[PDB]
């Protein structure tokens, strides 16, 4: 590891035991009939500006 | 400079009290980043200061005086 045993806390990987189907529904994002985040981008959207 | 027109132009960019505001005003905040670095364009001083530069001017206004006098001694 490289770390001192004594300062450590068992932890959990949310991103593991997940169905690919729900994986996409947590991290992936697109402009395809989506753009739901713009409801949160507040305050300030851009919107979408230019590429990048 | 650009800021000078940018005051009068950011003036009425605002659109009512409605959430029509921030939808444009976040990109306006991006413009505020841009102008924030326009401040960098003026990051250092040239000639001193008004009126100390103006004191330099009046200094020239005294310095101009010999110029208007020695010619009288042309003959």
């Amino acid at each position: 590891d490289g770390l001192d045993a004594t300062l450590v806390e068992y932890q959990v990987f949310d991103s593991l035991r997940l169905s690919t189907k729900q994986f996409e529904k947590k991290y992936r994002i697109d402009l395809m009939e989506d753009r739901s985040l713009s409801l949160y981008m507040e305050n300030s959207i851009e919107n979408d500006s230019s590429v990048q | 400079t650009l800021l000078r027109q940018g005051i009068r132009q950011l003036k009425e960019k605002v659109s009512k009290m409605e959430p029509e505001e921030m939808t444009v005003k976040e990109k306006k905040s991006i413009i505020e980043i841009l102008k924030a670095r326009i401040a960098l364009k003026k990051a250092f001083l040239k000639m001193a200061l008004s009126e100390s530069n103006d004191t330099v001017v009046k200094k020239e206004d005294v310095r101009e005086s010999p110029v208007d006098t020695f010619m009288e001694n042309a003959t």
